[PDB]
């Protein structure tokens, strides 16, 4: 199970 | 940025015996960037049905892939793996040695 | 089989001549790949790669697809931002990589978590082992670090790595136990190769093992020998197992003094091979 869906930009 | 040239091994899945179906592998690893061309060769000629693994990478961020095809080794047929990458002037050919 | 890991590996490569980045994602339990996503494939879905993940229901596959697509758009933005941070031309192709996941110990409980990011194949930013602080390699990554601290990114990742990640790893281990909790000990043998009239090569082979971690060591008269030896990189057989070999050059006639020692999770005690035959 992946992390997410909120992937914060660099 | 850093370009790292591929390491190449060419080998069979199972111990090679003439007339017995097997898989020919070309394992390419330690490269960056990820774009790479790899063909498997039978008597110098490109094999069409070759598959490869999904791209992944190692602890040092370098990439690795396995390219492979079913094959039936014979006494006279020669196999090899041909690799091109941005770090190579000319494609690199590694012949299959059944004892390696 | 002792400690276990779940890891996800993401690679995004820009395509400055036309279109969006190539995005590839793969998921592993231990040394077994179980899911893939490739932006160039037709499905545009997270796809199964192991039989024991196929029993997951459509809500799982929809969620994993959503997550991996959103991850891909974040890397698309990142490739633009980092190009800016490094004052690079819009003409060249660049690569982002991310890896994250969790380990559980032999006690079956959380052991460690990780989340590491690279740009053009070098470290960029990485979560430290405390899962609370960041390692930024240079001033570009420092900028990201400040952004991520202000957005409490560590806190969110920590919750996942200590909770969800471990819980799902354990689920996969039990659902895939027939394979994931089976150790395949190496099938070993030695070969002998005359190199001249006066020396020979002994080659120790370890085949069809899992997991991939293994140690092959040569000894002469019971002492470790590294001179006159060669060891290939462990390599995939393509059926889920791994292979390796180690070789030593010896004076012809003296083969019996040399022993190969093989260490592997599937071997209760290490194996010792000697050329007698
Ligand atoms: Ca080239």
């Amino acid at each position: 199970r992946q992390f997410g869906p909120d992937w914060i930009v660099a | 940025m850093i370009q790292r040239t591929p390491k190449i091994q060419v080998y069979s899945r199972h111990p090679a015996e003439n007339g017995k179906s097997n898989f020919l592998n070309c394992y390419v690893s330690g490269f960056h960037p990820s774009d790479i061309e790899v063909d498997l060769l039978k008597n110098g000629e490109r094999i069409e049905k070759v598959e490869h693994s999904d791209l992944s990478f190692s602890k040092d961020w370098s990439f690795y892939l396995l390219y492979y095809t079913e094959f039936t080794p014979t006494e006279k047929d020669e196999y090899a793996c041909r690799v091109n990458h941005v770090t190579l002037s000319q494609p690199k050919i590694v012949k299959w040695d059944r004892d390696m | 089989m002792g400690s276990h890991s779940m890891r996800y590996f993401f690679t995004s490569v820009s395509r400055p001549g036309r279109g969006e980045p190539r995005f590839i994602a793969v998921g592993y339990v231990d040394d077994t790949q179980f899911v893939r996503f490739d932006s160039d494939a037709a499905s545009q879905r997270m796809e199964p790669r192991a039989p024991w993940i196929e029993q997951e229901g459509p809500e799982y596959w929809d969620g994993e697809t959503r997550k991996v697509k959103a991850h891909s758009q974040t890397h698309r933005v990142d490739l633009g931002t980092l190009r800016g941070y490094y004052n690079q031309s819009e003409a060249g192709s660049h690569t982002v990589q991310r890896m994250y996941g969790c380990d559980v110990g032999s006690d079956w409980r959380f052991l460690r978590g990780y989340h590491q990011y690279a740009y053009d194949g070098k470290d960029y930013i990485a979560l430290k082992e405390d899962l609370r602080s960041w390692t930024a390699a240079d001033m570009a990554a420092q900028t990201t670090k400040h952004k991520w601290e202000a957005a409490h990114v560590a806190e969110q990742l920590r919750a996942y790595l200590e909770g969800t990640c471990v819980e799902w790893l354990r689920r996969y281990l039990e659902n895939g136990k027939e394979t994931l909790q089976r150790t395949d000990a190496p099938k070993t043998h030695m070969t002998h190769h005359a190199v001249s009239d006066h020396e020979a090569t002994l080659r120790c082979w370890a085949l069809s093992f899992y997991p991939a971690e293994i140690t092959l060591t040569w000894q002469r008269d019971g002492e470790d020998q590294t001179q006159d030896t060669e060891l290939v990189e462990t390599r995939p057989a393509g059926d889920g197992t791994f292979q390796k070999w180690a070789a030593v050059v010896v004076p012809s006639g003296q083969e019996q003094r040399y022993t190969c020692h093989v260490q592997h999770e599937g071997l209760p005690k290490p194996l010792t091979l000697r050329w007698e035959p």
